[PDB]
C-alpha cells in the first residue's frame, strides 16, 4: 500500500516492523535473475516507460548487495522467533530435570 | 540456526562496511544467545545423564518426553486419587450425619 | 494390616384366561393404547 | 461494454479540531 | 417397589411415584438467601428458602437457579432441591426408592457424572436411570412413530423417533426456552414505563407471561391490529396494587420461539428446527413424522400455538401431507406422564443402574448403559 | 445551519452548538419555587428558578429534579428547563437550529413520544434526533470498537460495540450513579455528627463528594488505614463557616459503585456488570473489548478509579489479556463531545427526523427511526 | 498467455496462476453478512464479507457456505467469491486468462451447466476447462497408474486409472469430509463442556480439528490409552482466553471417514471404498493399483491416516502383494499443483473450451468436452 521507492528506502534502512517471515520468503523467491540484470542495466532510454516491475528491480539494485541484506533480515527476525520459543522451553526441561 | 547465523557473520565481513555497521551487532548478538543456548543445552545432557544414573536406566535409552509424560500422568493420577479420597471422606461424613 | 485387610483376595394375580394366541392378543392391546 | 471501452482511452475532522478550543 | 419419577425441570420441579396420572409435587427450584439485615433474633430464620416458601417469602430473598438450561452450575443448591423434594415435598426415603431422572440432549457428561455420584454416595438409591424427555413425551403421547419439540424453561430439542428408533444425528438443541422468553419480556416491559429488574420481580414477569401472554396466528397482521385498535389491550394487577396493561406484548414475547433474533441469538426457529430434523431423517418415515408432531413442555401451553405450528410446518413441507400437531391439553405435565408409564412397564425392570454395578464400574457405567 | 447538542442528564444539563470542547451551558437541571412568605414587595421577584440563579438563592427555595434516574416525571418543569437553557443560557431560537438530544438506553417510550411532540409542538424545530450516549462516548474515545461505562446522575449503562456494531442483547442498565452516592453520603455523615436533610443541603454533600472522595485501591487494607492512623482525614469548611473533618467516608462512597448492597439494591457492581457485558457478546471480539474498555460521565472522576477497575476485571478475566482502560481527563464531557462528533456529520445529514415526516407519522416515527 | 488455476473447493478456495509451485491465493470459500443493528454511521460499513475479511470480522458475521458437498446451492454468493478470487485476490482480468476449474465426480448435470454459463458471461474467458480432481492429484504425484483418493472439505471420492485409462464405472462418491467431521466434532466438544453454536464458532472448532486433530492407528487400543491415562490429552487457547484441553476427540472426530456410522451414514468407510474401487476394475491392473495409493485433499493431512489407511488395505488385499501409499507433505496443495502441470502442457492447448464454441453450442459442450 504505498510506492516502490518507500519499500526499497526501507529494504536499505533494515527496519523490520512490516517485513515479517512470509513477505521477505516471497521477495526471495523473486529474485531478480541473470538475464535481468543484464537487460535493466543494457536500457539507455527513458526510465519512465518502462513497467513498475522493472522499476523495482533497478531501485533494489541500487542498494549494494541487496541479497545478503535480506537474508540476515530473515534470518535476524527467524533466530528471534527461534530463541523466543526455545529458551523458556530449554528453561523448563532444565528447572524439570 | 547457530550454522546459518555464522556463515551470515562470515559473508558481511566480507562484504562492505555499511552493511557491517548495521548488522553486524545483530548478527553477534544472535550468535552468542545461541552460544548460551547451546551450553544450555549441554547442561540438559548433563542433567540427563544424571537423570539415568538417578532413575537407573541406560544413558542412550532413555527419553526425557516419555519421562515428562509420565510424570504429567502420575500428577494427573494424584490429583484424580486425592479429589477422590476427599469426596469418600466427605460422603461418610455426610452418611456418619 | 489395612492393606491386608483390604487388598487381599476375596474368599470364594388371577390367570388370565384367553381363546387368542399371543401375537393377535398383544397387538391388540397395542392396537388399544392409543386410544 | 463496448462503448464504455470507446468511451475510454479519450473535512469535518479539523474543521471540528479548529472550533474545540474556543470552548 | 414404587419408583419415582423427578424431571429436574430449569424452572419447574415435577416429582412423583410411577402408576399416578398427576404429578404430586410440582415446585419452582430456587434457592432463595436473605441480602439484608435482620434485626429481629431468633423465631426460626432459616438461612436458606427452597422451593414455596422462597416464593412466599420473595421480597426479601435473592434467588438463584440452580439449572440453567439444563446444565447444573451450582452443585450445593441442587443438593438442596434435592434433599427438598424427597424429604420435604414428597416425605420419603430416598435409600428404598427407585428413582428415575430426565436430561435434555446434548448435555455435557460431566453433569451426568455428578448426578451419578450424588444419587449413588449422597442420597443412596438402590437403583436410578438417567432418561431423555422427548422419548417419554413420545410414551405419554400413547403411539409409537413421531417427532417430537420439547421446550421446557432452558431447552428446547427435537427428537424424531420411528418405530421406537431414535435417530441420534438429527437430534436437535436449541438453548431458548421461557427464561429466555421471561428475559426479553422484562427487556421490552421497560417501554411501557414498568421497571423489574430484581430477581423478585423475575416471578411476577413470568406470572404475567404466564396468565396474559398468546401465540398469533399472523404476526404482522396482530401488529397492525394492535397499533390500529386498542383492543388486544389486557390488564393485570400487581402485588402492591397498581394496575399495567399491556397490548403487543402479549405476543411479541412468545414469537422469539419462532423468530430467535430477538434476543440475539443466529439460530432459526422451532418450526425450522422441526423441519430440518424431519429432512436429517430417512426418506420413507417422513411422513410418518408429519401426521404426528407431539408438542410438549409448558412452553408450548400458549392458547395459538397449534394453529401457527401447523401454518409453518405445512408452509414448510410439500402440500400432498397431512400436517397434523399433536398438542393435548394437559402437555405440560408428558414428561413426569410417560415418566410413569416406563417406571411402571415391566420391561424397564432390568435396565436400572444398581448399586452394585455403581461400585463395580466406578461412577463410568451411566455413559455406557443410558443414551 | 450550525446543530445543538443538549446533553439533558439527570443531574446537568450540558448545551451548545456543535464542534466545542466544552458546553456552552454547563448548569444543573433544577426548578426552584419558593416556600416561605414573601413580605418585601418588587424588587423582581419571580415564581421560578432555573440553573445556577436557583442554586444562588437556594437557602429559600425549594429545589425539585425533573429528571429521574434517565426518566422525566415533572414535564412542565422539563419545559421550563428547555426554554431556559434556549432563550437564556443560548440565546438562540429553536425554529432555526436542529438539536440532537441523548437519551439513556431501556428508557420507556412515552418519554421519547412526549419529548419529540413537545419538540414539535412548543419549541418546533427543523428537525431533532434521539441518540445513545455510549455511541457517543465511543466517537469522543476516537475509536470504533470497544465496550463503554457511561455513568452520569441517575443512569449506569454498559454498551458493547464491534466495529459499528452495537449488540442490543448486551446492553444493560443500572440505576445507580452520583445521587444515590449523594444520598449515600448524607446516609453516613450522620455518623460524625452531621446533618443535611433539605435540598439545599444536597447541593453541599454532592460538593464534599465532588472535591474530597477518592476510590481505594483495596478497601480492607484502606478500613485497617483509617482506623488506625488519621492521615486520610481531610477537612473543609462550610458557607456558614463551620469545618468539618471526615476520614472513611472519603473512599465509602464511591465502593457502593463496586459494591451495590451499601444502599440495599439486589444488582451487581460496575466490574461484574462490564464483564457480564463481554461475556454476553460473541467469542472472537472480547479480546477486543478487554483492552477497549471506556468510562465516562462524571460518576468516574474520582482518582482511582481506573486501578481499581484494572485489577477487578484483571482479576474477572482470563491472564493472558491486556486490561486497558481509556480514561482521559475530558470524560466528564465526553458524551457532549461526541454529540459534537455526530451532528458534525457528513454521513448523519440523511437521518434527521424532519417536520414533514412527523406531520404525517404522528409522534410514533422516533421509535423506527432512531434506535 | 499464462493460465490460471482455481481448485474452487467446498473449504478452501486455491487458486494461481500456471507453472508455480505454491497456490498463490489460498482462502476459505465464505460469504458473511452482519446479523445486528449497526448504530455508528460513516467510514465504509459493507454488507458482505468475503474471504479473510469474514475470518477476521467473524464476531458480528452469520458466515455461509455456498458449495456444500461439491454442489453449489448458492449461486450469487458463488459469483461473489469468484469475483473476490479474481479481482481481490489474483487482481487479474479474467477476460485475457484462461482458467482450469476443478470437479467432484458424480456431481449434477446442471451445477456443471451453471458452472459454464456463469463463467462464461459473467466473467467471460477466452477459455475454460472444467477437470476432476483426482486426475490433477496424479498429475501432481508424477505417475500415470493409480487410484486416487481426494478428500476435500465436502466429497471424498475414489478414482482408479490405468495407463492413462481412468474406469467410470469404478469410481465411487462419499458426501464425508472434513465438514462433517468440524460437526462432528461440534456435536462431541459438548460432552466436555464447551458448546459451540454459531457459524462463527465452526471456525474456531475447525482450528481446533486442524491443529490438535491425528488419525489413530488402532482405535481401540487408543480408547483404552485415553481412558486409563491422560497423556493423550492436550490443550488449546481460545480467542476469549479461555484454555480448552481434549482427549479422545483428538481421534474420535477422524475415525468417522473410517466409520461413517458415527454421523448415521450407511455407507462403509473410505478403505472399503478404495477396495471396491480396486475390486471393481479389470483383474490385471488390480496390482498396480495397490501400489500406487495416491492421497490428495486436505482431510488426509493429520499424521497418523498413511499407516492406518495401509494398515486397513493390507488386511483387505490378499498378502502376496505390495501395498505402498503414496502421501506427499504437499497433499493439501496438489490438486492446483497437478493443474498447474496440466495448464502448463503442450498437449491440453486443443482442449480448451473457447468462447466461439460455447457460442456455437450453447451451454452443452461441457458435457460432451470434459469427462
Ligand atoms: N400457562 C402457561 N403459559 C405459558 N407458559 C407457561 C405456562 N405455564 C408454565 N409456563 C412456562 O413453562 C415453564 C415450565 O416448563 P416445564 O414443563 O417445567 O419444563 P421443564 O421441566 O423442562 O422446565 C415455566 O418456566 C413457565 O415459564
Ligand atoms: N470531579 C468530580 N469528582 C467526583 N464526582 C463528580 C465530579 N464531577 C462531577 N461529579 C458527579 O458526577 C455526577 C455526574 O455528572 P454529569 O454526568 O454531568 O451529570 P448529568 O449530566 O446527569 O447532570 C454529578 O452529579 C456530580 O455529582
Ligand atoms: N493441517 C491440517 N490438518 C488437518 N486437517 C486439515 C489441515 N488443513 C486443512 N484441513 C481440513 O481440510 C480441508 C482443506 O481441504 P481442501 O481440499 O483445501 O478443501 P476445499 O478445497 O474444499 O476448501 C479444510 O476444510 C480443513 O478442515
Ligand atoms: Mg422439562
Ligand atoms: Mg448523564
Ligand atoms: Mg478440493
Amino acid at each position: 500500500k504505498c510506492s516502490n521507492e518507500e519499500v526499497a528506502a526501507m529494504i536499505r534502512a533494515g527496519d523490520t516492523t512490516k517485513f515479517d517471515v512470509e513477505v521477505l520468503k516471497q521477495l526471495l523467491k523473486l529474485l531478480p535473475e541473470k538475464h535481468e540484470i543484464e537487460n535493466l542495466r543494457a536500457f539507455t532510454e527513458e526510465r519512465a516507460k518502462l513497467a513498475s516491475a522493472d522499476h523495482f528491480y533497478l531501485l533494489l539494485l541500487a542498494i549494494p548487495c541487496y541479497q545478503l541484506r535480506i537474508e540476515c533480515m530473515l534470518l535476524c527476525e527467524g533466530a528471534a522467533a527461534v530463541l523466543d520459543m526455545v529458551r523458556p522451553k530449554a528453561q523448563l526441561v532444565l528447572a524439570a530435570c | 540456526n547457530l550454522k546459518k547465523l555464522l556463515e551470515t557473520e562470515r559473508k558481511v565481513s566480507a562484504s562492505v562496511a555499511e552493511v557491517q555497521e548495521q548488522y553486524t551487532e545483530r548478527l553477534q548478538a544472535s550468535i552468542s544467545a545461541f552460544r548460551a543456548l547451546d551450553e544450555l543445552f549441554e547442561a540438559i545432557e548433563q542433567k540427563q545423564r544424571e537423570l539415568a544414573d538417578y532413575l537407573c536406566e541406560d544413558a542412550q535409552q532413555l527419553s526425557l518426553e516419555d519421562t515428562f509424560s509420565t510424570m504429567k500422568a502420575f500428577r494427573d493420577l494424584f490429583l484424580r486419587a486425592l479429589k477422590e479420597n476427599k469426596d469418600r471422606k466427605e460422603q461418610a461424613a455426610k452418611a456418619e450425619r | 494390616s489395612s492393606i491386608e485387610r483390604l487388598f487381599s483376595f476375596p474368599a470364594a394375580e388371577p390367570k388370565e384366561i384367553t381363546f387368542l394366541d399371543a401375537k393377535k392378543s398383544l397387538n391388540l392391546n397395542i392396537f388399544l393404547k392409543q386410544f | 461494454r463496448k462503448q464504455q471501452l470507446a468511451e475510454e482511452e479519450a473535512c469535518v475532522i479539523d474543521a471540528l479540531l479548529a472550533d474545540i478550543r474556543k470552548g | 417397589t414404587t419408583a419415582l419419577v423427578c424431571d429436574n425441570g430449569s424452572g419447574l420441579v415435577k416429582a412423583g411415584f410411577a402408576g399416578d396420572d398427576a404429578p404430586r409435587a410440582v415446585f419452582p427450584s430456587i434457592v432463595g438467601r436473605p441480602r439484608h439485615q435482620g434485626v429481629m433474633v431468633g423465631m426460626g430464620q432459616k438461612d436458606s428458602y427452597v422451593g414455596d416458601e422462597a416464593q412466599s417469602k420473595r421480597g426479601i430473598l435473592t434467588l438463584k437457579y440452580p439449572i440453567e438450561h439444563g446444565i447444573i452450575t451450582n452443585w450445593d443448591d441442587m443438593e438442596k432441591i434435592w434433599h427438598h423434594t424427597f424429604y420435604n415435598e414428597l416425605r420419603v426415603a430416598p435409600e428404598e426408592h427407585p428413582t428415575l431422572l430426565t436430561e435434555a440432549p446434548l448435555n455435557p457428561k460431566a453433569n451426568r457424572e455428578k448426578m451419578t455420584q450424588i444419587m449413588f454416595e449422597t442420597f443412596n438409591v438402590p437403583a436410578m436411570y438417567v432418561a431423555i424427555q422427548a422419548v417419554l413425551s413420545l410414551y405419554a403421547s400413547g403411539r409409537t412413530t413421531g417427532i417430537v419439540l420439547d421446550s421446557g424453561d432452558g431447552v428446547t430439542h427435537n427428537v424424531p423417533i420411528y418405530e421406537g428408533y431414535a435417530l441420534p444425528h438429527a437430534i436437535m438443541r436449541l438453548d431458548l426456552a421461557g427464561r429466555d422468553l421471561t428475559d426479553y419480556l422484562m427487556k421490552i416491559l421497560t417501554e411501557r414505563g414498568y421497571s423489574f429488574v430484581t430477581t423478585a420481580e423475575r416471578e411476577i414477569v413470568r406470572d404475567i407471561k404466564e396468565k396474559l401472554c398468546y401465540v398469533a396466528l399472523d404476526f404482522e397482521n396482530e401488529m397492525a391490529t394492535a397499533a390500529s385498535s386498542s383492543s388486544l389491550e389486557k390488564s393485570y394487577e400487581l402485588p402492591d396494587g397498581q394496575v399495567i396493561t399491556i397490548g403487543n406484548e402479549r405476543f411479541r414475547c412468545p414469537e422469539t420461539l419462532f423468530q430467535p433474533s430477538f434476543i440475539g441469538m443466529e439460530s432459526a426457529g422451532i418450526h425450522e428446527t422441526t423441519y430440518n430434523s424431519i429432512m436429517k431423517c430417512d426418506i420413507d418415515i417422513r411422513k410418518d413424522l408429519y401426521a404426528n408432531n407431539v408438542m410438549s413442555g409448558g412452553t408450548t401451553m400458549y392458547p395459538g400455538i397449534a394453529d401457527r405450528m401447523q401454518k409453518e410446518i405445512t408452509a414448510l413441507a410439500p402440500s400432498t401431507m397431512k400436517i397434523k400437531i399433536i398438542a393435548p391439553p394437559e402437555r405440560k405435565y408428558s414428561v413426569w406422564i410417560g415418566g410413569s408409564i416406563l417406571a411402571s412397564l415391566s420391561t424397564f425392570q432390568q435396565m436400572w443402574i444398581t448399586k452394585q454395578e455403581y461400585d463395580e464400574a466406578g461412577p463410568s457405567i451411566v455413559h455406557r448403559k443410558c443414551f
